[PDB]
């Protein structure tokens, strides 16, 4: 809860490459495509519905982690 | 001479005093703004000035930790202090009853009284000061940051704030200047406020290592 | 003569660029390998591979060099007001005086997600208001302008027109602006120094 | 017949635009020409390569 | 200056005899005693003025 | 050209190209031509999915 | 008559030419002191001296005298001037970084060889880097164990 | 008010339209008017016509004249430097020699 609510780009990166992996591995969709045939366009349309079911693992450097959901954090 | 010596003599006298109270002595108004009028009322001639005694301090001491503990200054008047000159010092604290001790040497110190000052005694605690350096106080230059040594209370609020150790924090070493002006040793904690281009202040921590 | 003359100068050049492409390369390399452990963390403190700390914060702010707006700040405030002005003109509401400004200001500041922000950006802002409300004040008393809002002429609020509607538009565009500049944790801090001291 | 001037914007640094019909008529035609070669040489005992 | 003998022409050095300083070969019994001063100036130049810059 | 520089640190990959490049304003800054001959060597792993 | 005429007779031996400087700032004029030395101590201790608003080039003398934090400073200074002469411009943020990075061991180490070993630890870095063969003897002597981190 | 030069729409420093854009509506909207306006520039370009030639290099009559006049008085300093220097006694400037 201490850290930046906004989601980065690099986590935006890793979030998408993983769901477009998932996807290409015969993933279910949660959007309903209408003609996408490509997973990361596909990825990228359940990130701006906010339905991706992943949930990122920030880990301090101390070694305390904390849960943030891709709803939860906030898009640009 | 005569004239740039009790200048020098002066000068040295105020950072000294300046020392003692960033360090936390005892040190009145009077002696932190010692004017060269009242410096030349004191001693106003070479000769006459004394450098090994009529300099000497005794009145330091740390009224904010325990007014008991007594800081002296020695002012060896030959350039190159010898072990015969440290041993003097030596036993003067013992009779005392001091601990703490600083020299402000005058040209140098030989390697053998070097190593026979860093290995005298873990109770007797001597800094080596050269006047070369005390001519111009480091707190007052305008690169040199504001530093502030933390007490333990404080490192242990840092530490628990950042999740940290002590070897995680930036080192820095014994025998910097500042540190020597400070008489901090291994282990404690210096904060240092870098003024910004603007109006902030960036707060810093360095452990003596 | 001056032909050779311009020769002499043009091989002089072309032998500078020479040895300065192989000595530039040599130190991106070094610097490159000496400075490709650091990154951001997300506690806001760069570290290095064994994880020990360089940094408490980055530059002593935490801000992004490449979402820097201004010359080394990052908003101009002149900039951001005007544009918020031309965006969003409000001809239904009634002008703002130097008391009402500081109040709203005072007012809008204080909220929840203004408490996170960084005090430095706070008091530019404070500054900011202030002096744009001294100017206000400047021309309605040069202008016998009343803040009451009776006076006839109209055209003498459209000197200075400022509305809280504005005002909140401006705070709130000038509180994301700051708090998407700023290091996003992760990313090759070091690597990136390096490179932009190397080209 | 070069004509110094911005056409379509496809010389933007350096380039230049050419002509269709030019080409066409032959202009700027070239002939590479490369040579392969072959070795059929006798080895120590009496055979050789066929 | 630099003597030199006109025995043999090897350097003369200045040393001290039994009555008065002397110039004196180390190959050669020749010698030359000093009658009135003999000085042998340099001339050194001087450290100029430097003026301000700018 | 050693293990540490030549191997390890930079090493050569395949599924890559190199062409002589030339100016197009029609194309986006983010888009980039590809020649059909270049394209139909440099392959893309698709998997088969619903 | 060879060793005498160059015998110091007033001065700091290291200080080897010293220049006045002047600055004709339209509110006034006034000067400095431009030396082309290796003693900042000495020049501070000198009488007549500001010691207070005295800089030097060598980070080195910087670190000795004034301390690590003012070795930084220095460092930071004397990066942004030099950018700034040519006409390019850089964020201070990457010059700030880059101080810290070579002073946060409390000594300025430098970036090559010899003052990156003493930073950074990865044997396989230090081997790839430079002194491949010795630093790996080095490391199979002593044992160490390389992390990936 | 004003036209477009390096100084708004080149790559020099801040100030940028494009730069505005890119920090206010986002990374598409400045790709989509840097595409426009590179496919709107070239036809427009072409379709004016802007080419160079000798003509528009080539020196006037009083250029030549002040040119001449700038070399002659030039080379009349000059040489009473140069005189002044040799025979006699030049104003020597602070922190260098004569030559
Ligand atoms: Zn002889």
């Amino acid at each position: 809860r201490i850290t930046t609510p906004y989601m980065t780009k690099y986590e935006r990166a890793r979030v998408l490459g993983t769901r477009a992996l998932q996807i290409a591995m015969c993933a279910p969709v949660m959007v309903e495509l209408e003609g996408e045939t490509d997973p990361l366009l596909i990825a990228m349309k359940e990130l701006k519905a906010r339905k991706i079911p992943i949930i990122i693992r920030r880990y301090l450097p101390d070694g305390s982690y904390e849960d943030w959901g891709v709803d939860e954090l906030i898009i640009t | 001479d005569d004239e740039e010596e009790t200048y020098r003599l002066w000068k040295i006298r105020k950072t000294i005093m300046q020392l003692c109270h960033d360090r936390g002595y005892l040190v009145t108004q009077d002696e932190l703004d010692q004017t060269l009028e009242e410096f030349k009322a004191q001693s106003g001639d070479k000769p006459s000035e004394g450098r090994p005694r009529r300099t000497d301090l005794t009145v330091l001491v740390a009224h904010n930790d325990d007014p008991t503990d007594q800081m002296f200054v020695f002012f060896p008047e030959e350039p190159k202090v010898g072990i015969k000159t440290i041993k003097v010092y030596c036993q003067r604290m013992q009779e005392e009853n001091i601990t703490r001790a600083l020299i402000v040497v005058q040209q140098g110190m030989t390697p053998s009284a070097k190593q026979s000052l860093v290995d005298m005694a873990p109770k007797y605690i001597l800094e080596q000061f050269l006047q070369q350096e005390l001519l111009i106080n480091i707190t007052e230059h305008e690169l040199v940051p504001e530093h502030v040594v933390m007490t333990k209370e404080e490192v242990t609020e840092l530490l628990a704030r950042y999740k940290l150790r002590e070897n995680q924090l930036p080192r820095i070493q014994a025998g910097d200047p500042v540190a020597r002006y400070f008489g901090i040793k291994r282990g404690q904690v210096v904060k240092i406020i870098r003024p910004s281009e603007t109006a902030g202040r960036y707060i810093t921590y360095r452990l003596v290592q | 003569t001056e032909f050779f003359f311009h020769t002499m100068a043009g091989r002089e050049g072309l032998v500078d660029t020479a040895v300065k492409t192989a000595e530039t390369g040599y130190m991106q390399r070094r610097l490159v390998k000496s400075l490709e452990d650091l990154c951001s963390q997300y506690d806001l403190t760069v570290r290095s591979s064994t994880g020990d700390i360089i940094q408490f914060i980055y530059g002593g702010d935490g801000l992004d060099p490449a979402a820097m707006e201004g010359k080394d700040e990052p908003l101009e405030f002149k900039r951001v007001l005007d544009n918020i002005k031309a965006v969003f003109p409000c001809p239904s509401e009634p002008a703002l005086s130097k008391n009402e400004l500081i109040l709203t200001t005072e007012s809008i500041m204080k909220k929840s997600e203004f408490l996170c922000c960084q005090d430095s950006f706070l008091q530019e802002i404070k500054k900011f208001i202030k002096g744009v409300s001294e100017k206000i004040k400047k021309t309605r008393d040069k202008y016998g302008i009343n803040d009451n809002g009776t006076t006839e002429p109209r055209v003498l609020y459209q000197l200075d027109r400022i509305t809280p509607t504005q005002v909140e538009k401006f705070l709130e565009t000038c509180r994301d602006k700051y708090m998407r500049a700023q290091m996003e944790p992760g990313s090759a801090v070091g690597a990136l120094c390096a490179q932009s001291i190397g080209e | 017949t070069v004509a110094v001037m911005s056409y379509s914007g496809y010389d933007i640094e350096d380039a230049l635009v050419l002509n269709k019909a030019s080409l066409d008529r032959g202009f700027g035609r070239c002939l590479v020409y490369k040579n392969a070669k072959c070795t059929l040489k006798r080895y120590t005992n009496q055979t050789f390569d066929k | 200056m630099l003597l030199f003998c006109p025995g043999c022409g090897n350097g003369l050095i200045v040393e001290e005899g039994q009555r008065c300083h002397r110039f004196a070969c180390n190959t050669c019994p020749y010698v030359h005693n000093i009658t009135r001063k003999v000085t042998n100036r340099k001339y050194p130049k001087l450290k100029e003025v430097d003026d301000v810059l700018g | 050209q050693g293990r540490f520089r030549g191997n390890l640190s930079g090493k050569r990959v395949d599924f890559s190209g190199r062409t002589v490049i030339s100016p197009d304003p029609n194309l986006r800054i983010d888009e980039v031509a590809v020649p059909v001959h270049v394209a139909k060597i440099l392959t893309f792993p698709e998997k088969v999915n619903k | 008559k060879e060793d005498l005429p160059k015998v110091v007779v007033q001065g700091i031996p290291e200080v080897s030419r010293a220049v006045i400087h002047i600055d004709e700032q339209s509110g006034k004029e006034k000067y400095k002191l431009l030396v082309e030395g290796d003693n900042l101590r000495a020049v501070m201790a000198t009488h007549g001296v500001k010691g207070t608003r005295t800089t030097s080039n060598n980070t080195y003398e910087v670190e000795k005298t004034l301390g690590i934090e003012a070795a930084r400073t220095t460092i930071i200074n004397e990066i942004q001037y030099t950018m700034v002469n040519h006409g390019m411009s850089i964020d201070r943020r990457h010059v700030m970084l880059l101080s810290d990075l070579m002073t946060y061991k409390g000594e300025v180490l430098g970036i090559t060889r010899f003052g990156l070993a003493k930073m950074k630890e990865s044997v396989l870095m230090l081997a790839s880097f430079e002194k491949t063969a010795d630093h790996l003897f080095d490391a199979a002597y002593f044992g160490q164990k390389d992390s990936v981190c | 008010s004003g036209s477009m030069d390096k100084g708004t729409l080149g790559s020099g420093s801040k100030n940028n339209i494009f730069y505005i854009l890119l920090r206010d509506w986002g990374q598409n909207e400045a790709a989509d008017a840097m595409s426009r306006l590179a496919r709107l520039a070239p036809v427009y370009l072409s379709n004016r016509g802007f080419s160079i030639g000798i003509g528009d290099v080539t020196p006037g009559q009083g250029l030549l004249k002040a040119k001449y006049e700038l070399l002659n008085a030039g080379y009349k300093k000059c040489d009473e430097y140069i005189e002044a220097l040799n025979t006699g006694k030049l104003q020597q400037q602070p922190g260098c020699t004569a030559e």
